[PDB]
């Protein structure tokens, strides 16, 4: 403020090289001159963390020690920016304080620091499948599952949803595919911005169809490429199947993707009904991919109209016209005792307790 | 909502006050297992209710599979019975419904995505692992287990009242 | 042109192809990055030539 | 050193790989007359699941319990009937059994 009048109109301006404060009623200055330090010094002098002038990062388990280069190693086979890196350390040391975690076998350990980075790619946008982490590791999924839903219901950290988009965006590049190696024949090759943007319109068509709750992602995501590769070229490639495709890809097929499949093929034959030109051709499941585009070109429609004549497992898709049946009231308990005889029922007999005793004798 | 839940699955424990000697009540009935190898707990299984109980040297005993708080202390009570007819002091004392799991349905499709958009400090929804979405509610400590079906599974409560409560709270968030 | 503006590097990425034993089995590969070679311009992998 | 005793095999290429998140265990199915010797085994011995494992080479523990827990769950009525019935325990026809049906599922892996 001012000295003098009181006034607490201080400004900082820049002056000729040099800074100050100074009022703008009276022009007067109360501090002048700043103290910066140089670069000559800055180079010299080494900086110093709070994690270690408070007599922490000694008191560094070798386990603790394992396991934090177990998450460099892991986020730096991944490529992963340094950002990641810190996060993912942070993460794991925020996690490392509890009794109970620190604790424990080094399979949880691995599965902690597999879950962690999980939680980290997670956080930037960064799809990245729980199947690809747990091939860098070494122990099993269901364990690997159990510890993340343990940690998530103690820590209760934000976790984001796995985008659709982006997963497939990081599926579809990994399919060989897009080059004219030896390989494969020049027939299969195809555009890699084409058929990307095929598969993600295929799999915001079963987003929006119901295709992506309660299953596995990857699944869908391959089906819906397979359905790509062959609507780009089904004078060469109707001929084909799912197992021919992921075999001259060289990447193991989901399980259930080909049923998957059948379901995805099943909406565009709910699709086709609609349109008048593919309703009068009279398609199939096999003859329904070669018109995908088609479909795909006014999806909103179609999807309404399929709408308003909901998708559900076919398990209970079977008409039930019992739903929920109510059981009946029967929760009476008699006055004290119903009966006696059950328990004679379910005693042993001396005859049957010398049996038992003989045949494990 | 015009929709009431079901109860399905009842857990209660109760003290004997007592000792208990497994093999003796192993060896002398029909429907116990006690197998010490791995589990050195005696299994029981009463049919009339259709439940199942655990139990214990220390005089503990657990009972599962009831419908209702009566039929868990008409189970326990002839768990009780069955072993004081063995030559045991048993006595029902402490008896105090621990857990119930009870399942319903909303007979329309639920966006498990949106939930967790919008309740995510309130559920942890990975459809890569389990395809029905986890919801916590904290304020009566529910868990409840959701479906695409529209089948939603409820457990934590301790009495029927929270499991209604729980159900037409979590009902609005399913239809909005 | 677009490393100079985004103020990364130029590099391409090394693949490799080994073998190596898991369990005394003989597992091969095709195709592992082990790191990447910063490119220079105008050189044989270049797009500029 | 060996000589000439493993094959190459290529395995994880390391590519984007599937999450299965499955282990399927492999459960031996369940016959016609498989059905009725594990009831009527029941029926003679009771819910003791070590005494039925032990009888039954050819299955296993978990798969015991599996059955007859999807037996109390569908067919309660049947489960009921057979424990009312009781039978005294046998050994001796119980091995002749068990050796007439390992001749009956050996004719029927023979078709
Ligand atoms: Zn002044």
């Amino acid at each position: 403020r001012c000295p003098d009048c009181g006034s607490t109109e201080l400004v900082e301006d820049s002056h000729y090289s040099q800074s100050q404060l100074v009022c703008s009623d009276c022009g007067c200055v109360v501090t002048e001159g700043v103290l910066t330090t140089t670069f000559s010094d800055e180079g010299n002098l080494r900086e110093v963390t709070y994690s270690r002038s408070t007599g922490e990062n000694e008191q560094v388990s070798r386990s603790q020690q394992r396991g934090l280069r177990r998450v460099r190693d892991l986020c730096r086979v991944l490529q992963l920016p340094p950002t990641f890196e810190d996060t993912a350390v942070a993460y794991y040391q925020q996690a490392y304080r509890h009794s109970g975690i620190r604790a424990a076998r080094l399979q949880k350990k691995e599965v902690l620091v597999g879950c962690c980075v999980l939680i980290t790619c997670r956080q930037h946008n960064w799809p990245l499948t729980m199947g690809a982490i747990c091939t860098l590791l070494y122990a099993d999924l269901d364990v690997f599952s159990s510890t993340y839903m343990q940690i998530v219901k103690l820590l209760g950290l934000d976790v984001p949803s796995l985008c659709l988009a982006e997963l497939v965006k990081t599926y579809c590049s990994s399919f060989k595919l897009f080059q004219a190696s030896p390989s494969v024949p020049a027939k299969y090759v195809e555009d890699k911005e084409k058929m990307l943007s095929r598969t993600m319109q295929l799999v915001e068509l079963a987003n929006e169809t119901w295709l992506v709750t309660g299953r596995h992602p990857l699944p869908v995501i391959t089906a819906a490429t397979f359905l790509a590769w062959q609507s780009l070229q089904p004078a060469d490639r109707l001929s084909c199947s799912l197992a021919r495709f992921c075999k001259l890809a060289n990447v193991d097929l989901p399980y259930p993707a080909s049923s998957r499949l059948q379901e995805l093929l099943a909406v565009l034959l709910r699709m086709a009904e609609q349109l008048a030109w593919l309703r009068v051709l009279r398609l199939d499941k096999r003859s329904v991919v070669k018109h995908i585009g088609d479909l795909l070109q006014h999806r909103q429609s179609l999807v309404r109209s399929a709408f308003r004549d909901l998708l559900l497992p076919p398990c209970m898709l079977k008409s039930p016209k019992r739903i929920c049946p109510v059981p009946p009231v029967s929760t009476v308990t008699g006055d004290e005792n119903i009966s006696d005889s059950e328990i004679e029922q379910y005693l042993r007999t001396p005859q049957e307790v010398r049996d038992f005793q003989r045949a494990q004798a | 909502s015009g929709i009431v839940p079901q109860l399905q699955n009842i857990v209660s424990t109760v003290n004997l006050g007592c000792k208990l000697d497994l093999k003796t009540i192993a060896l002398r009935a029909r429907n116990a297992e006690y197998n010490p190898k791995r589990f050195a707990a005696v299994i029981m299984r009463i049919r009339e209710p259709r439940t199942t109980a655990l139990i214990f040297s220390s005089g503990k005993m657990v009972c599962t599979g009831a419908k209702s708080e009566e039929q868990s202390r008409l189970a326990a009570r002839k768990y009780a019975r069955v072993v004081q007819k063995l030559g045991f002091p048993a006595k029902f004392l402490d008896f105090k419904i621990q857990n119930m799991v009870g399942s319903c349905d909303v007979k329309f499709p639920i966006r498990l995505e949106g939930l967790v958009l919008t309740h995510q400090q309130f559920s942890s929804y990975e459809p890569e692992l389990f395809p029905g979405l986890i919801y916590r509610m904290i304020k009566p400590r529910i868990v409840l287990l959701i479906f695409v079906s529209g089948k939603v599974v409820l457990t934590g409560a301790k009495v029927r009242a929270e499991i209604y409560e729980a159900f037409e709270n979590i009902y609005p968030i399913l239809k909005g | 042109h677009e490393c100079r503006l985004r103020d990364m590097t130029y590099s391409a990425p090394i693949t490799v192809d080994i073998e190596y034993t898991r369990g005394s089995q003989r597992i091969i590969r095709n195709a592992l990055p082990i790191g990447r070679m910063p490119i220079m311009l105008r050189s044989s992998n270049c797009v500029l030539t | 050193c060996v000589v000439e005793e493993n094959d190459p095999i290529f395995e994880r290429g390391s590519t984007t790989t599937y999450s299965s998140f499955r282990k399927n265990y492999y459960s031996k199915p369940w016959s016609n007359k498989e059905t009725d010797m594990f009831f009527l085994a029941i029926s003679m011995v009771g819910t003791d699941f070590s005494m039925i494992g032990q009888l039954f080479p050819h299955r296993a523990r978990i798969e015991i319990k599996n059955k007859f827990k999807r037996e109390e769950k569908t067919n309660g009525w049947r489960i009921d009937k057979a424990f009312q019935e009781k039978r005294p325990f046998d050994f001796d026809f119980f091995a002749h059994l068990l050796q007439k049906v390992l001749a009956e599922e050996e004719k029927r892996k023979q078709k």
